[PDB]
DNA sequence: GGTAATACGGTTATCCACAG
DNA sequence: CTGTGGATAACCGTATTACC
């Protein structure tokens, strides 16, 4: 039995029949191995460990007879990263033992993911027919779980790999696990649906198949691309979304982070501890992110890369423009959901009153896609929104007098605005950053370079170092010292030079050989619809728009529905106040609360709604009984009513709801930009 | 500037001046140069990392001119571990390198513990707690504790040698039986550059970790007979309606709030806690019951904090009976967010039941676990015979 | 001793607020229908208070409790009931005070207490015992 | 030379795309 | 061959008493 590291292996090895079962035990995901030369691939680990204990040599090197075991079982966990694994160690045993997978000796094992509780397991058909818990991992289960629902042979059910039309075998490994993207891309766009989705063999084929489809639909969809809405990742939403029900905002107290992290992995996101605090802690960072969504305090990183507090440390709280990311959330704006658990609701996209997708940037590591999109400056994103609000036909020439190019929240200079024009008319487009630098004539004579912003996501120690690195290699010559000279109220390499060497030299090599300069290239992938789609500026801006519109008409209808109920029982409250004595009496006179409301309705027609809200009275109320406020509440209801429906029903009065909005939001936030750009 | 550890590392790294500043992190408690074998001090990794970085070596080949610095300077956090790892590195330096003690030359920096204040006297005269240096932002840091001009710093030296070779020795000795007896006298358990000797430095310091790591950590209470970790958790995990009879909870959530409103401490330490507590090959009567991977009498890791889901038992319910009932002490916790309990109603007599063990400075304990039926026996005999001899208890509780 | 002692002066304290609200309430039953009116004009919540007390001889909790009762309770009138409820009030109070006065009553619970988390609890024994 | 239990620290290898 | 960021999985140094 290959598990997936040493907890399942506990559970595993304590379910066992111990007489003629073994375990190894798997640290992480399994190298792969067709990705990878035969070097790395002989001196890892796993692999090893793996031919030793089945013990009969890998490649050509291999013989069926010598074998310790009848049969090799995968059992990882019922998860995406589980199916993940049952494909790379697949993968392995193709191409490495392969009379193994041939010979059809390679199973793999079913365990469950859910279990029922009435106070009957889940493998979506007979949990429905017969009448929750998603195992994380193996370890979750018990030990004599595992062995009646899986290890056992008179009980459990395998699935039995065999190679059945070998060529296309070959070509499917080599499609999905395989070193070239693009077939690996089509063949999910092929097969891949997006929406919505004892012994008993298929084929390598199939297995293959199935499992990796399952791992790249879960991973594009729900790990690294973001919606092209709020521009978030599930993770950040997650953080987000939790933060802010726990009442953790910008205008209270802050909070140890690692109660926030149990939490967010409590109730919504189902991954380590680690993920959770790392994207929450990269939100806070204000040389990574534009607009900063999370405030922090205490050592959360820096530049130079070292490592934020350990989250047993770090007290941390929603920003205030975050709180525009969820404003109305709770005016059922936004589409909610059952999360892993079924403990709660969540939603699955934020309200997003500003355009973060943008703002802040996505980044960007998928399975057949991959994205990249430089954080813009809040002001311009806003203003080319607002007009194209009003111009849904624009042209990208036109919109980019007021979407320049990127606003990176490190500063710089961008060149190359025929390629930032190329990368929003197509999603993808190569433009060059280059950092800011003075020249410094000190006493003496010598010159002295000074460099004072630096390109989007480099490391500033590795940098400096990789030019104390030119110097002592004499790569150039001139740089007689480097020396970082940043601190609290300000970001400083001093570069000087010999006396006697061409400044212009020493920048130039600079610039070309060390990443003082470097490559940025757009790949502006989003989800859009629940599939991945490549997109410029203009999907993106519109796809937003769409969003707001939703999103404003669900509050106006929610508000509206609200108002007209509280409407409706003002109008029952004043003629009450007529009838008083009358209803107090018929309430005295009535038996028992049930008899109450049928008799407020019967004797006097009120509804189910305005018999509750009286009879749930208190006598303190009694007391103040005058109408004309309520019957100036009545009034404010009435046109608060009919402005909702006007919003709800004329479009463009909608659609300057939305720009009034939107240009409130840029005045607020509105800051000046870091980027320089050049054409 | 010595550190302990590299989230503080990074507080430290930032909020410095770097013309003249340096930052060594040490990784952990610093190993105790008493206590060990000169093999062992030896090869210790940090040891030779601040043998190189002070670099004019190690004891007899000491030489004070070949300090690269003037001052030396100790910044541990501020709470109790932190008291420790200044006194282990003091040890240290009076031992193998002492011309640099002597010339004072090794100083003691001085963070605050709390703001809203150092100390606990002058905090009362006025509400976050840094617990670690790592959630002090950089500036904070500089301004309080390392800018030259706004710190205070704590300045060693060695001011009677003969009653300094005393105190290391004992406070640090292989020897328990003195540092037991130094701890029953002198532990009560009921300024730009400051001076102190060696004596009163490692007197105060051990003297509060000592104090704290008897008090609240290692050792049961007489009562409930829980450590205050454990006890944090039955009450949290109550709290939070986590129990008996009531479907499993991810324990990954139960110890981010302990962690958060109860035990500022490493997950770890917690989920450990929590943990022994649901094995019953440990636990005569188990407190936890635990879904999932929880561990083998060979000792295999229980499953991560991520995977397996718990919740209390039945009899946990009576060792939190009527807690709601004011029938209690309670405190406030590190926050001052909250109030927790000092100890439990103890419907059963737990200390006796299930034992402890039992690890802290100048004590120990082993205590082993009984019958649920025999000690509530010997209880009830008791409460008619204030006087019973040990032998009459024995016909109840044979052992 | 502790804890049963504090638990019992707690279930008393709380037996007792209650009683003195019921006998309040019952009062309210007697004198019923010109509650409502005091109530119905007396400017506000607070005033109606005050007007009970300063002219019913009534208390603040009495008070707080009745001008705060809910509307669809003037249903149960019910006045035998409410006397049941002093009935049970009085006989718990008396027992407890009995605990808290009687050190013998108390350890006589303390043994009741632990004999049944004995009953409820108790398993074999496992390490055997050899001299 | 070993382990006991509650504390203090930190570290590494994998997958995925796409750049020079 | 390196780094990007959201995922998988492990790992081990130190203190403290105590006893062969
Ligand atoms: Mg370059
Ligand atoms: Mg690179």
């Amino acid at each position: 039995y290959l598990v997936e590291g040493d907890s399942a292996g506990g559970s595993a090895k304590q379910g066992r029949d111990r007489k003629f079962q073994a375990i190894l035990p798997l640290r992480g995901k399994v190298i792969n191995t067709a990705k990878a030369k035969m070097a790395d691939i002989l001196k890892n680990e796993e692999i090893n460990t793996m031919i030793y204990t089945i013990g009969a040599g890998v490649g050509a090197d291999f013989s069926i007879e010598d074998a310790n075991y009848d049969k090799i079982i995968i059992m990882t966990d019922a998860d995406t990263d589980g199916a993940h694994i049952q494909t790379l160690l697949l993968t392995f045993f193709y191409r490495y033992m392969r009379p193994l997978v041939e010979a059809g000796h390679v199973y793999i094992a079913l365990p469950p993911l859910y279990k029922m509780s009435k106070g009957a397991y889940a493998w979506d058909g007979e949990l429905e027919e017969l009448r929750l818990q998603r195992y994380k991992g193996l370890g979750e289960m018990n030990a004599d779980q595992l062995w009646e629902t899986t290890m056992n042979p008179e009980t459990r059910t395998l699935i039995r790999v065999t190679i059945e039309d070998l060529a296309r075998a070959e070509r499917r490994v080599n499609v999905l696990m395989g070193d070239k993207v693009e077939p690996r891309r089509k063949w999910i766009e092929d097969n891949v649906k997006f929406t919505l989705e004892n012994i008993q063999n298929m084929s390598l084929e199939d297995i293959m198949g199935e499992r990796f489809g399952r791992y790249s639909k879960y991973i594009i969809q729900d790990r690294a691309l973001p919606d092209i809405r709020d521009g978030l990742k599930p993770v950040q939403r997650r953080i987000l979304y939790s933060m802010n029900k726990d009442s953790n905002t910008f205008d209270k107290s802050y909070r140890k982070s690692a109660k926030s992290v149990g939490n967010i992995m409590g109730n919504f996101h189902p991954h380590g501890d680690s993920s959770i605090y790392d994207a929450m802690v990269r939100m806070s960072q204000n040389w990574k992110n534009r607009e900063i969504l999370v405030e922090m305090h205490g050592n959360n990183g820096s530049m130079d890369g070292d490592p934020p507090a350990a989250m047993r440390y770090t007290e941390a709280r929603l920003s205030e423009i975050a709180g525009y990311l969820l404003q109305d959330i709770e005016k059922k704006t936004v589409p909610f959901a059952w999360n892993f658990d079924d403990t709660e609701k969540e939603p699955t996209v934020l309200p997003a009153a500003f355009p973060n997708l943008l703002v802040n940037g996505s980044t960007g590591i998928s399975a057949g896609y991959a994205t990249d999109i430089p954080p813009h400056n809040l002001a311009e994103v806003i203003d080319a929104a607002v007009y194209m609000i009003d111009h849904p036909t624009a042209k990208i020439d036109k919109l980019m007098e007021f979407l320049p190019g990127p606003d990176f929240p490190t500063g710089a200079i961008i060149q190359g605005r025929d390629e930032i024009k190329k990368a929003y008319e197509t999603g993808k487009g190569r433009v060059v950053v280059r950092s800011k630098t003075e020249i410094e004539k000190l006493k003496g004579g010598k010159e002295q370079i000074v460099i004072t912003e630096i390109p989007y996501e480099i490391n500033k120690a590795n940098l400096v170092k990789k030019i104390d690195d030119v110097r002592v290699n004499n790569k150039v010559a001139g740089i007689a010292e480097v020396r970082d000279e940043s601190d609290r109220d300000g970001l400083r390499i001093a570069i000087e030079l010999k006396k006697d060497a061409n400044t212009e030299l020493v920048l130039n090599y600079l610039f070309k050989y060390t990443d003082l300069q470097i490559n940025y290239n757009f790949n502006m992938v989003a989800i859009d619809n629940f599939t991945p789609r490549q997109v410029g500026i203009v999907p993106i801006l519109s796809s937003y728009i769409a969003h707001r519109r939703e999103v404003i008409l669900a509050r106006s209808r929610f508000d509206k529905e609200k108002a007209e109920k509280r409407l409706h029982i003002v109008e029952g409250l004043i003629r009450v106040i007529s009838i008083l004595d009358e209803v107090i009496a018929l309430i005295r006179a009535s038996e028992n609360k049930a008899d109450a409301k049928e008799n407020l309705k019967v004797s006097y027609d009120f509804t189910e709604e305005q018999a509750e809200a009286i009879v749930t009275l208190q006598l303190y109320r009694l007391t103040n009984t005058d109408v004309v406020v309520l019957q100036e509440e009545e009034a404010e209801l009435r046109e608060k009513i009919a402005m909702l429906a006007a919003i709800i029903g004329d479009e463009r009065t909608m659609y300057n709801l939305m720009k009034k909005e939107l240009r409130e939001v840029k005045k607020k936030f509105a800051t000046p930009r870091l980027s320089s750009l050049e054409d | 500037y010595l550190v302990e550890g590299d989230s503080a590392g990074g507080s430290a790294k930032q909020g410095r001046d770097r013309k003249f500043q340096a930052i060594l992190p040490l990784r952990g408690k610093v190993i105790n140069t008493a206590k060990a074998k000169m093999a062992d001090i030896l090869k210790n990794e940090e040891i030779n990392t601040m043998i190189y970085t002070i670099g004019a070596g190690v004891g007899a080949d000491f030489s004070i001119e070949d300090a690269n610095y003037d001052k030396i300077i100790i910044m541990t956090d501020a709470d109790t571990d932190g008291a420790h790892i200044q006194t282990l590195l003091l040890t240290f330096f009076y031992r193998y390198m002492r011309p640099l003690v002597e010339a004072g030359h090794v100083y003691i920096a001085l963070p605050p513990l709390y703001k809203m204040a150092w100390t606990d006297g002058e905090l009362e005269e006025l509400l976050q707690r840094y617990k670690g240096l790592g959630e002090m932002n950089a500036d904070q840091l500089w301004e309080t504790t390392m800018n030259p001009e706004t710190r205070t710093l704590i300045r060693v030296t060695i001011e009677d040698l003969a009653r300094a070779e005393r105190r290391v020795n004992v406070l640090m000795g292989d020897k328990v039986e003195p540092r037991r007896k130094w701890i029953e006298d002198n532990v009560k358990f009921t300024s730009n550059i400051q001076n102190m000797s060696l004596e009163d430095i490692m007197g105060e310091r051990f003297g509060r970790y000592s104090k704290y790591i008897i008090q609240d950590r290692a050792l049961p209470d007489i009562r409930d007979g829980l450590k205050p970790v454990q006890r944090r958790i039955l009450y949290s995990m109550n709290k939070d309606s986590n129990t008996f009879d009531k479907s499993y909870r991810k324990s990954a959530k139960s110890v981010g709030n302990i962690m958060g409103n109860f035990h500022p401490h490493g997950d770890s330490s917690i989920y450990d806690a929590m943990v022994r507590m649901s094995q019953n090959w440990k636990n005569r009567e188990i407190l936890v019951e635990m879904h999932g991977n929880n561990g083998s009498m060979d000792g295999d890791p229980p499953a991560a904090m991520r995977y397996t889901e718990a919740r209390l038992s039945e009899i946990a319910g009576y060792l939190l009976q009527d807690i709601e009932k004011k029938t209690v002490p309670f405190a406030w916790n590190f926050d001052d967010t909250e109030k927790e309990p000092t100890v439990l109603p103890a419907a059963f007599p737990n200390l006796l039941v299930n034992g402890s063990t039992g690890i802290s400075a100048g004590y120990a304990t082993d205590i082993p676990p009984h019958n649920l039926a025999e000690v509530i026996d010997a209880a009830v005999y008791m409460i008619d015979h204030p006087t019973a001899k040990i032998d009459k208890l024995m016909e109840f509780l044979p052992g």
